[PDB]
This record gives structure tokens, C-alpha cells and sequence, in this order.
């Protein structure tokens, strides 16, 4: 690679992410987009599942 | 799912199974899947 | 709009050696969508590429596109007198289909 | 395959005219058709499009208003009119082919016409 090179002929980092779709383990997960606590009037209400 | 449950707790025996009641907590839940029918036990020697 | 800048205006000169036509965008050109133009002189522009690299039918793989995110190449491998023509480039992504100014104009 | 261009014509500035772009067949109804300014002695503009099927032209924010994309379903012609010739309006308008598809993303113009050459006189 050179500094002054065309971009076909300067570097690119690549981070190569593979992920299995099965999700039985589930090592690693999203946030989960949790939200706010509206309490005192009746709700529809998922705590953990 | 493997799950490996735990607890700890003294005693003051020489040798025995201590009687009493204790409930035993959950510590850990493995998610892997595999075929088990067959298991060893680990122990440690001393040296000197 | 994504406007597009043409940056060797006359690097030609008559060139007589491959060269290294360029194109640049404002925002990243998305999924490859450009395409090269042969405007022949008194006559109508002619498709050199489209995606980023994919030839044309009639056009010699000579003429090759070499280009991702500011796709920005159009290589001549072997310079030929009859192919000299001004040189357009044309992106699908969000524009009204907007050109550019042309590399190979006298 | 061929898109043959109408002649040059003579409009005098503020005189209307359409130009005739003549499609070959099964031109009009697989592919869409594309209108370019080429000003003279500068760069292409892309005017717009014609859907020959579903009659659909849509326009860039320059030339809104001021030109008028029809085409002929029977006789596979392609026209463009254009509201009065104004000083700039002299240009070599080109017509050309496009995908207007999903499946095919690839919106070039495939082939393009001769081209009519517009201006105050000849
Ligand atoms: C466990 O044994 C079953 C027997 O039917 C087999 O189908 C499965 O593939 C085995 N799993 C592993 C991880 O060896």
C-alpha cells in the first residue's frame, strides 16, 4: 500500500461478522429497546417476557 | 439447556451427610446443546 | 441532489497512454448505481458501463470500471485513436439522474 | 434498437414545438424513455422520463412547468413539447432508453437517438 495510491490500491480494513441465526444459545443480544414505566392506570405490561 | 444449580453451607461433621432441610439456589443456566451421558469428577493433590 | 465532479478535465491531451477518469460525489454513491457515457464527437453518447464495473455489449473489456463508495473509474488498458469522445458519468442514486461535466472534451 | 430523432426546427422564440422520437417495437412497452438537454458547447441534463405503459412522465425541479412529455402507445412515438422557446431553451434534445424495473436497478440509457437541434432560427 502507498500514500499516494488510487483508493482501489489503498488499504481497507475489513471486519468479517459472522452470525448464526439458530439463536439457542443467544450469547449476545440487542438492548431490547426497553421502555419507560407507566404505572396507575391499566396497561399492557411484558415485564421480561 | 444445562443448568447448574448451587448453594454452600457450614457444617461442623467429621464424616457424614448433614441432615436438615436447604434449598438450593439457581447460579447458572448453559445454553449448548450437547449429548451428555457421561461424567468425571476433578480433584487437586498436594506436593512438596 | 448529489452533484457529481469530473475531475480529470483535460488530462487526455491526446493521450496516447491508459488513463484514470474520475468521478466524485457528494453523498457515497449507494449500491453502485453509475454509469460512463462514449459522446463521439457530433453524435449521440453510447453506454460505456453500468453498476460499477459490468461492460456493455459492443464495448471491448479494455474500458474497465473500477470503483465503490465515490465510484470514481474509468481505465482505458490500451489506448486506440477512434475510441477518443468526451466522457460522462451519470448516478441513479436519489438524483433526478443528474451528469457530469465530462473528462475528455477539447 | 432504433430511436430515430425528429429534424431540426425553425421556431422563432416564444413558438411552441413537439419533438418526435420514433420507437422501434417492443421499445415502448419493456423500456422507459428518457429526455437530455445536451446544451450547446456544455454538459447533459436529464430531463425526465416517459413510462410508455402506464403514461407516466415525472420531471426534475428545472424543467417543471416548462416542458411536456407525451408518447403514443400506438405508432411507438416518443414526444416532447416544449412550452415557448425561451433565449436558453436553444439545445440538442435527446431521447434514450431506461429500465424503469425492480428486478433490473440498472436506470441507463441504453440507446440513445440523432438528436433535434432547437434554436431561434434553423
Ligand atoms: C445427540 O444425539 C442425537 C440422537 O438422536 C443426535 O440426533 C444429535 O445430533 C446428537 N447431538 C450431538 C451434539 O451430538
Amino acid at each position: 500500500f502507498q500514500p499516494t495510491n488510487g483508493v482501489g490500491y489503498q488499504p481497507y480494513r475489513v471486519v468479517v461478522l459472522s452470525f448464526e441465526l439458530l439463536h439457542a444459545p443467544a450469547t449476545v443480544c440487542g438492548p431490547k429497546k426497553s421502555t419507560n414505566l407507566v404505572k396507575n392506570k391499566c396497561v399492557n405490561f411484558n415485564f421480561n417476557g | 439447556y444445562f443448568k447448574i444449580y448451587s448453594k454452600h453451607t457450614p457444617i461442623n461433621l467429621v464424616r457424614d451427610l448433614p441432615q436438615g432441610f436447604s434449598a438450593l439456589e439457581p447460579l447458572v443456566d448453559l445454553p449448548i446443546g450437547i449429548n451428555i451421558t457421561r461424567f468425571q469428577t476433578l480433584l487437586a493433590l498436594h506436593r512438596s | 441532489e448529489i452533484v457529481l465532479t469530473q475531475s480529470p478535465g483535460t488530462l487526455s491531451l491526446s493521450p496516447g497512454e491508459r488513463a484514470t477518469l474520475s468521478c466524485r460525489a457528494s453523498q457515497s454513491v449507494s449500491g453502485s448505481y453509475l454509469a460512463w457515457y462514449q459522446q463521439k464527437p457530433g453524435q449521440a453518447p453510447s453506454l460505456l458501463i453500468y453498476g460499477a464495473s459490468s461492460r456493455a455489449t459492443g464495448i471491448p473489456d479494455r474500458f474497465s470500471g473500477s470503483g465503490s463508495g465515490t465510484d470514481f473509474t474509468l481505465t482505458i488498458s490500451r489506448l486506440e485513436p477512434e475510441d477518443f469522445a468526451v466522457y460522462y458519468c451519470q448516478q441513479y442514486v436519489n438524483s433526478p439522474r443528474t451528469f457530469g461535466q465530462g473528462t475528455k472534451l477539447e | 434498437v432504433q430511436l430515430v430523432q425528429s429534424g431540426a426546427e425553425v421556431k422563432k422564440p416564444g413558438s411552441s414545438v413537439k419533438v418526435s422520437c420514433k420507437a422501434s417495437g417492443g421499445t415502448f412497452n419493456t423500456y422507459a424513455i428518457n429526455w437530455v438537454r445536451q446544451a450547446p458547447g456544455q454538459g447533459l441534463e436529464w430531463m425526465g422520463r416517459i413510462i410508455p405503459m402506464f403514461g407516466i412522465a415525472n420531471y426534475a425541479q428545472k424543467f417543471q412547468g416548462t416542458v411536456t412529455f407525451t408518447a403514443d402507445k400506438s405508432t411507438s412515438t416518443a414526444y416532447m413539447e416544449l412550452s415557448s422557446l425561451r433565449y436558453e431553451d436553444t439545445a440538442v434534445y435527446y431521447c434514450a432508453r431506461s429500465a424503469y424495473y425492480s428486478e433490473s436497478s440498472g436506470y441507463y440509457l441504453d440507446y440513445w437517438g440523432q438528436g433535434t437541434l432547437v434554436t431561434v432560427s434553423s
